[PDB]
Parts: C-alpha cells; structure tokens; sequence
C-alpha cells in the first residue's frame, strides 16, 4: 500500500535503470523523480512492503554498476501521514 | 511474540543512554498501555508484533542495550 | 561501454551486436564528427567537502551530533560538562 | 510548537529517513523541505522543545548509518521572531 | 516507433549534444530529451529500435569520450515499461 | 513449559535478524495470542509446548539470538 | 498469489524440508515439485510478495543444514504472463 | 520474428530467473523450458533479431550468479527453414 | 516500558548494595503498587516511565546491579 | 513548568554570559542569583524541562571559555516541593 | 543603520543557528537567506555598525563548530549607494 | 524496410559472394546490390535491422578473410541518410 | 545560418568573454547562454560554417587563460534537424 | 562610457564585496549578480572604461584572501550589443 | 542609553576601580555597579554602547594587567535581554 | 581579551574592532 521504496543514485542512468526494475519485477506506482542537483537523481515509488522489498533489491542489483552506479537505498514500510504532503 | 497496536509516540526526558532509545512508542497488547522502541514504523498503527526478554537487547541494537520490549515487525494482513 | 552490461554477456554465442572488427561507424575514426576542443588543462573542477574544521570536540551534545553515548543531560555530574 | 529542529544531509535517503523518525517520535510538524543545491538536503521540523529533541536524536542516529548519512544537526529552543521570513 | 529507450548522460552540453547529433546521423532515431540533471551531469534520451539504440550509443560513446571530460554512463533500455514512460514527461 | 496451541502463520516484515526467525506462528496458551518460532511442526496445530526465557536463545540456535519463546516439541497424546 | 519463489536442491530430504517449510510459514500454495534428473529437485510455491519471502527464507536456511542442502533460492515478486506455460 | 534465443543452466531457479529476464527486457515469446537431465535445463525464447539480443543479454546478465552458474549464452538470428519441425 | 505513577518513598534496611540501590520509590503501574529505583526524579508523581528487566542493570548502572525495574523517564505532557 | 535548570562558575562574568544564554536560548525564568563565596558564582532558573535543556546546553557551551568559565552544571527535571521554600 | 553582515557556510544547520545567533547577540534584521548551490548557503543581516559587528562575532561564534564549517565571515560598516538595488 | 546498411567489398567476388552467404545466413538482411567496382573489386550491399546487420557483417568478417585473396574491406552503417539512398540505387 | 557552434567553460566571465568574441570575430547570431550547473557555462552560437568555425576558434584560443579557462571546442558543421529541441 | 566589468569569486560575499569596490572606487555602476550554480559567483558593473579597469584593479586588489578567493576578473570596454541578451 | 553591558572583574578594589576610572575616561559610558563576588573577586558593571563598550573593556584590560593580581575575565554582552535585568539590580 | 570571544572571531573579513597598529587609547602605554 503506502510502502514507500526509493532509490538514490550519481547521474539518472542507474536512476532510470532502477525505475525499470521498479515497473517490471513489482506492481508498484511510480510517485516521483527528482534532481536533487550536484549529480543526486532520485526514484521514488509506492506499493506493497514486500513487492517494494523485491522491487528495490531489483534496481540495486541492477543499477549499482551502471556509470556511477546507486549511492543510497534502503526501504521505508509505512510512513507517516505528515510525510505524505510534503511528497 | 507480543502482538501489538501503536498507540502514540512519546516525549524526551533526563536520562542520558536515550541516545540509543531512539523514540519509545506507548504501543498496545489488547489489554493495557505498554512503550517499545520503534525499529521499523509505528504510525497511528494498525497491527505489529514486539519482542521483549534479553533479546530486545540484541533486538534492539547492542548486548548492553536497556530494554524490556522492541517493536520487531509489522504483520501486513494483521488480525481482527 | 556502460550503458546496461553490453560486454558483461560476452560469453553470448554466435551472433551479437557490438564491433569486433572492421565496423568503422562505431566512433573509431568517426566519433571525432565535430571538431571538439580540449583546452582547460587541470579538468574536474576542486571541490571541497564542506566537512571540515573539527579541530575542536562538538559542544556537549544535546545540540547536534550523531552517534557517540554519555547522557541525556542527566543529573549527573557530567550534565553539561557531559563530554 | 515554537521550538525548531532540522536535519541536514548529503542526498535525502537520509533525510526522508529522518524526517520519517521526525514524524514517527512525537507530535511534530514537518514544516519544508528544501534543496540546498549540490546534494544538501535539509527538513524542517516545529514543536516543544522534549518532542523536538527526542526525534531529532532518533532520526539523526537512525540516518547517520543509512547511505552517506547525515551532516549535522542541531535545535532551536527559543527561534527568534524572524522564523516567519526564514520560512 | 521504436520504443526502445537509449540515453546517455555527460559533462556539459558540448559533449551531450556531439553525442546527440553522432546518434542522430549515425542511426535514424528520434531523440526526445535534453536533461539538465545539475552540476555538470547533462542528458540526451533517444527512441528508437533494439539495433539502432544500440548503434546510436556506440557511435556516441565513440565521439563522446574525446571531448570536454568525456562520457560517464552508457547503458541502454531495450523495452522500456508503461510506468517508466511519465518519468520521460509523457 | 507453556502449553501451546498452534493458530496460525505469519508475515514477513523490515527487521534484519529474520535470518534466524524462521517463520514466526500464532500460537494460543489457551488465554490469548502468542508468537512464537516454528523448530519442528506447527500444523493448524493440536498441542505442542512453548519454552522462551533466555533459553529460547539456544532453544532457537543461538546466545545472542533475540526471542523470547520458542516452541520446542509436539505432544502426541495431547491434552483436553 | 502471483508472486513466485521456487527451492532446488540436489535429493528431496531438503526439497522436501524446504516445502515443509514454506507451507509451514504461511498461506503459501505448493504448485508442483519437479525432477530435475541427475539429482536435483524443484518445488514451486506461490503467495504474496511477503509471505513468499518469509517461507523461502526460513526453508532455505532450514535445509542448507540437512543432508547435502540446498543449491539456490530466489523470489520472483512479478512473474510475467508465461507463467502458466512454465508451470 | 523467427529468432531464437537459448540458455544452457544447472537448475531450474537460473533457468525460470533467465526466462524472466528473457520476457521482461523486451517482447519475446518463450517457447521451450527442457529438462536435459543431468542437472542441465535449458530456455527458448522466439522473437526478432535486436529483441532476442537485449533479452538475452539481460537474461544471461541476470542468471550468472545462480548455483554453479550459466552454462552456454547462445542465440541465432534466423534459424533454417528446416529446423523448427524437431523444435 | 511500564508507565509508572509514584506514590511513596522507602526506608533503609539491613541489605549490603544499597550503597548503589538509592532511593527506591514505591510506584504504581495503575493495578498495584511496585517499587523502582529512582534515577531522575519521582516527586509525589504524575506519570513517569519505568524500565526493568535485565536491562535494568545497565539502566541503573551496572552489569552486576541488583534490580528489576528502574525509573527512566519522565513524561512531561503524561496521559489520562 | 518547575524545571530547574542552574550553572555554577568561578566569577560572575560566565554566570551573566550563562543567564543571557537562559533568557535568549529558552522562554524561562531566572529565579535566583548567589554569591557563594570563595569565588562561586550561581544562577537559577525555572521553566520547561527541554526548554531548561536547551537554555543549560547553551549556556555552558557559551561560558565555559570565558574567564575562569562554568565550574559546574546540571539539570533538575522535577525538584521536590520541599526545595522551594529554601529557595 | 545600513551595515550590511554576511556569512557563509556548507549547509542550513550552520546558517540558521548562524542567523539565530546574529538576531540574538543585538538588534539586526535579516535580510537575506540565499543558497547559492553547490552546499553554499549564505546569510545577510542589517544593522548598525557596532550591532552588526557584536552580531556577527557572535555568528560565527557559535556556528564555527557545524558541518564542515564557516566558509566565510564578512561585514561592512555601509555599503555604498549604489549596491542595494542588486541586493 | 530496415535501413541499417552493411556491405562488404572484395578482390574478386568469390569472397565477395562468401560475405554475401555470411550474409543471408547469418540474418534478416536482404542483400540490395551485388556491383563491380572495376579493375577485379566486387562488393556487396544488404540492408536490414540494425543488429540483424550487424550480426551478418560479423559472420561476413569471421568467414571471408581466408578465401582465395580474401577480404579487402568491409564496414557497417548504422543510420544511412537520406540523400545517400540515390548512391543506393535511388 | 544552419551551423551551431558552441562551448563551455568554468565560470561565467571567460563564457561572456568567448561568446563577445564570437560576435565580434565573424559574421553570428548567438542563441544560447545555459547555465548547466555546478560552475559549466555554455555559449551556443548559429551562422554559417566558415563563420562559426573561425569565430570559435578565436574565442576559444583566447578564452583559454581567460579566468578558469575552457572545457571542449569542437564544432559541428551541419546539424540534423532532430536538434530542434536543444533551441 | 559603455564598458563592462566582471568580477568571479568562490562564493557571494567576495563577489559582492567586490562588487562594493567597484562601486566605491570609481564611477561604474553594476547592473548585475548572477550565481552561476555550485557556488561559482558573478558580478557585473558598467561605467567608463577607464573608470572601470580602476574599479576591477580595487576589486581584485582587494578580494584576494576574501572568502575563499577570487576566480576571474576580466573586462571588455565595447561588448557587443549582442552580449546585452546575456545581461 | 546604551544597552550594552560591558563589566569586568579582578583581585582587589585597585584594579578594579583603575579600569573603572580607565572605562570612564577612555570613553563615555555609565558604569552601574561594583560587586564583591567574595575571596577577591570584586566585579565593575558599565553601560553603554556597543562600540563604546569595545573601547572600554579594550582600556580597562591594558590598564588593569599591570597592577595588583590582574584582570582575569574580560568579556562583554553587545545586546543583554530584558530577564538579565533583575539581575543586575533592576 | 576574554569578554566572549573577542579574538575567536578573528576570519571576519574587512571591517572589525580592536586595535591592529596604531591605536593608541587601548591600554598601550595608556592603561597605565
């Protein structure tokens, strides 16, 4: 449901290339992607906790040795309403 | 383990190894008020499972750890 | 030669893309196109981690600081001389 | 909740983190997000000064493991009247 | 239409669009965007079939890597999903 | 040791530790609600026996293994 | 339950134990063991992305012990439409 | 598209983990999941040319780190008109 | 962790480690009285939070420290 | 409310740069200042328990250094009824 | 007044703590709260010449000890005419 | 139609017709020319997909070099233009 | 004209210095003044191929000590029409 | 006169500190501030050729150890009309 | 009326009121208070403001170094806050 | 020279109290 997935990554090919294993090893939505500027490019996706759980291990496997590859990943289960707003 | 509904967050105090308590939760058993660290998510919530014992010490981050109860897990499906 | 392991399947059988040889339009010889210029002398621009200073301990917790121990400005002696 | 903390990272797998344990410690208000520029990323979060501190404690310690982590983190107890325009 | 989504990413436009214009001449492929990512990181995303995506890359791989600080990432998308497809501004 | 009638199963969470949970099961003492981790046989469960305290630590495997009950045999007699 | 994970191991006492295992961890449907000829043995079980992940590991760390073990366990969290051809 | 893609494994986690990946790069029909006995299990997918290139380079790409691992990566872009009644 | 009420001090007797017992306090969880080391602050009590367990031990100071529950916060907005 | 934050030090020049820290740092109240002798030099404030932490932390973080600077400091939460009278 | 004072710094923490302590120390307004990008956020306050000179003493006074740094601590006594209007 | 273009040139068109079995052998490529260049050089065009072709120009490369005198030149084009098509016969 | 000529450089002065060069070394309409970030400024000037060529080369050749100096020089003669949206 | 003066500095407050040498020294006035991205910080004056070249000889004179330093500082006495787009 | 509370302390009324004299003189300001701290400390409190405080303080510590024990603390408060105030004998 | 922080703030940049040279009435040969 509300199982929040996102991936942090140097350069939107491994950003992209995440995003991709996101849409096809798991059912999950899509909610954002954003340049952070200085070379962060951020995916952010919405589904169920263990669907996001294979969908993340997915684009690390992935995208980590794309160009400069993933810096930061991990997988947030149910956040809170407050967060929601600001997303 | 204790199945447990979140009930509130709580408030910082005077004692000094809250530095690895990290936000005591008032969690719930069905029959009274109880407080366990958050590990992973507690929300207004819905149904998750708390760990006690000696093991809420390796559970919750260190064999010195002062505990008596940590949240462990959240069950997706939960139960009535 | 990043792209999503072109090379990683090398151990592909029979037919596949790519340029073993004799292949000119793959940039040998032809990527050079435009006539860049390479100029700068000293590439990557110095970029310095903000991080620094330190010198000195982190005033007394209780504002900022990850990590370490001690006390949640406890009664104790240690209070604000907490360290 | 006149009292004001903030969590300031490098990229924001650390600081949703944070912000989540913000939102997850107490009754706080998470008041902005905002891009720094070359990979800063910092949220706000209001309240008293306990709830303040007890989440900024949770959230830095539990982002300081996570990706790249956090930079610092400190509070306001008493902000001055000139918040408003630094909001 | 080719669906298949091939794109690299460079430091500053010089190089980005070398490598644009290498794909568009060496391989008949539509390129729908140019990405400022920020801090020199700069995109070029192209459409086109399986071979000619990976034509194209090739050849901007090639005559990319000798100008400004070169090439960094150059992976491809062979069939890229629905969901991916508002993340490229539908 | 706690009487124990095997419910039902569980979910998997966020913890890290599940290395070792191995397949947590609702079990009842006949009160209420328990949890505790399958070693051998849970069924939909007739009667089998609990042990936790800081024995469920090597009853589960380990010294430093974080629980606090774990079931240990099956009673094929039963008990009404 | 679309999402898939799968046991192959070399003899059945772990095929076996493992299958235990995974129905023993949840509402999980075992939809067929198959004979890989010279010794190894598959079993197929299906179930959310959660559950699937709970049995597979418990019966994967359960019978990497007894006899020879397993071979290789992964989970499959958006099995595509073949499916039902690959079973 | 008459192209024909194959990939040689001991085991049936590489073998159904590499048809997933065969599917999910691109459009390609899987039409042949052989048991060879021996531990051998062998995948065929059919589509064109450039599909069944990516496919099965992010097949292979996905299954070499599965048990004793991939065995044979190989594909054909048009097999003989005279070699699909013995498919 | 158990929310605590505090109700009464105590008084000395003929134990040897009261040198680091200090002041336990008579508490009360809300069914019965218990009594808890003092750590910071129990006054005539609103609603402070306790900590037993073995974790208590380090809570109260030490690996070999003898208790069961120690006092570890206080809850400064409380609950009804 | 009763909270009782309060500083020691050896000449008053850190105690008034520790009361202006109370006053400007935190919303409390500065309810004592004592001359010890000897060269101790008190200041006593009431307020809210993390608002008292607050203005405690800045204080010694801002005396310590000057002249002789803080002796020395700690926070009281819930002083007894009985205390007040003697103060 | 017209004495302008300016800091600059790697990231918020510094610069609103920085800032808290400029309107603290004496009577200057904050005028600008600018992030050049690239980690560099800096600070503007108005205010007479010897409030802004205690103030940005006390600035940098308290923010030397976060993050990586004060980059930069810098005032003048009043800026010429013909500045403000690029303020 | 494929645009992507391969051909193979050769001194004496046995091993030009040696790229052209590695040609139609190899992949979807239908071979558009079979021309004398004059004084003994023959070479071949084919047009296809892109990696169809460029699978064909690797099997043409693996299995003409040692026929008689063998290969002289070959090469692939990933993106043909437009204008060349008239050089193509029109 | 149809020919683009264009650069980058380390800082905005030597960008203005190349591109004043461009207009005054031939016969162009300069079309684009980007700012890429992190400190790349690029000039992206239109005209004919003699006329950007010679332009360039002298803005280039005397923009290489000007302040931090230049990134890459080389020209393309002429573009394909799919550049449209670089405009 | 129609002159054009530029000043780059690592950071703001030197560029604008400059930026108030310009201003101060001779009669120029500066019609702009830009912040090129990753901290990269321009300043453009205009005013009499002379006049300005005094200016940005202050500037530079004066800017040396400000901040983190000075970057470029380069003037043109005619820029083209073509540059006053770019301004 | 300057906020600005400048004050310093030292061993003995010498020094002390020698600054004081020192902070009077060197500048205009008001001084508000002399303190016995207790065991030598004697403290002198002066208003004013804040670069007249600066010059004060400045004079006091070079005038007050060299005679009795010495100056020991020397710091000063630009902008002192109205709950201070009590404090200082409101 | 204590006060608070008098000489800890010495990186601000242009304008500044204090006494750098030639400055008579701070003590130097004044205070006396």
């Amino acid at each position: 449901g509300i199982a929040l997935g996102m991936i942090e990554t140097r350069g939107l090919v491994p950003a992209i290339e995440a995003a991709d294993a996101m849409t096809k090893a798991a059912e999950v939505r899509l909610i954002g992607r954003e340049f952070v500027g200085g070379g962060y490019v951020t995916v952010l996706v919405r589904g169920e906790t263990g669907a996001v759980n294979a969908a993340v291990r997915a684009g690390a496997d992935a995208c980590e040795r794309v160009g400069d590859g993933l810096v930061a990943a991990h997988i947030i289960a149910r956040p809170h309403r407050e967060v929601e707003p600001a997303l | 383990m204790l199945i447990c509904k979140v009930l509130k967050p709580l408030v910082s105090t005077n004692r000094i190894p809250g530095f690895e308590h990290k936000h005591l939760q008032v969690v719930l058993d069905g029959s009274s008020n109880k407080v366990a660290v958050d590990a992973v998510g507690c929300k207004p919530g819905d149904w998750v499972i708390c760990v006690g014992s000696s093991a809420a010490r390796e559970a919750a981050g260190s064999k010195s750890y002062p505990s008596d109860l940590t949240i462990v897990g959240i069950i997706d499906h939960w139960d009535p | 030669i990043t792209g999503e392991g072109q090379s990683a399947g090398n151990i592909t059988g029979d037919d596949w893309d790519r340029g073993d040889k004799v292949t000119g339009t793959e940039g040998v010889s032809a990527r050079k196109r435009n006539p860049s210029r390479a100029g700068f002398m000293g590439a990557m621009p110095p970029v310095d981690n903000k991080r620094n200073d330190e010198t000195e301990k982190p005033d007394f917790l209780i504002t900022g600081s990850s990590g370490n121990t001690r006390d949640g400005q406890l009664v104790t002696f240690s209070g604000g001389a907490r360290g």
